[PDB]
């Protein structure tokens, strides 16, 4: 009643979170976020 | 087929000159800076065996074969006697005996922005690009400096993407690394490989 149903619970939210974090509204802000991160980086360089 | 009758031998300089475009107009502070610290650099790193000077006078319209003597003389009063073009040979020839000391010439003219302006010349001048990643981060930069820089940053986005578009193979060396070493240490290894190539 305790420690197998927790682990139930605790696996098929992972497994929802995982499966909602490869849809293509996620996915396409991750993508900025990461762009943004990348044009900071060489940004950093070019002002040294 | 003398219409042209293009020389199988040209004499180029002795030494091919090192020049450097981009990223974007000669003469406004980001490319001014970006060129500075590399030719202070080359200075540093080539102390005794490099002479650098700039080149105020034109460069773009170094010709072979359009008249026997473009203006012989300054007292002609012609169209070409009262012009700047005769600064252009003597520059010309100034440059061919400075490569002929054999010592690395690297050369500070304001009127580079497109290799295409200088491939079909005698010199044919080591083509060194420093090039920027993405357009949002030359523009970045630009904001960088101040308003001065923001009034011309059209015509220098303008320059950066046309000279983008010149395909690799035109230029001679890339240097797209935005860290200001990594490029200094590229630019050292093929200018030391040119010296040990040469003697």
């Amino acid at each position: 009643g305790s420690f197998f149903m927790l682990n139930l619970v605790l696996g098929v939210l992972s497994g929802e979170f995982a499966k909602e974090r490869e849809r293509v509204e996620n996915r396409r802000a991750f993508l900025k976020l990461r762009r943004q991160q990348q044009i900071e980086r060489e940004l950093n360089g070019y002002l040294e | 087929k003398q219409a042209e009758h293009v020389p199988p031998y040209d004499v180029v300089p002795s030494m091919r000159p090192v020049v450097l475009v981009g990223p974007s107009l000669k003469g406004y502070e980001v490319t001014d800076m970006m060129q500075k610290a590399l030719f202070d650099f080359l200075k540093h790193r080539f102390d005794g065996r490099i002479s650098i000077t700039r080149v105020t006078a034109d460069l773009s319209l170094a010709k072979r074969s359009v008249l026997n003597n473009p203006g012989k003389r300054t007292i002609i009063e012609r169209s070409s006697a009262r012009s700047s073009i005769a600064e252009v040979q003597s520059e010309i020839e100034r440059i061919f005996e400075l490569a002929k000391s054999l010592q690395l010439v690297v050369l500070d003219a304001d009127t580079i922005n497109h290799p295409a302006q200088l491939a079909k010349t005698s010199l044919a001048p080591i083509i060194v690009f420093v090039k920027v990643s993405s357009p949002k981060v030359l523009q970045r930069l630009i904001r960088s400096r101040g308003k001065s820089q923001m009034k011309h940053l059209t015509v220098q986005m303008m320059a950066y993407d046309k000279l983008v578009q010149c395909p690799p193979e035109s230029f001679d060396v890339i240097l797209d690394e935005n860290q200001l070493e990594d490029a200094c240490e590229h630019l050292a290894e093929y200018l030391e490989v040119y010296w040990r190539a040469t003697h």
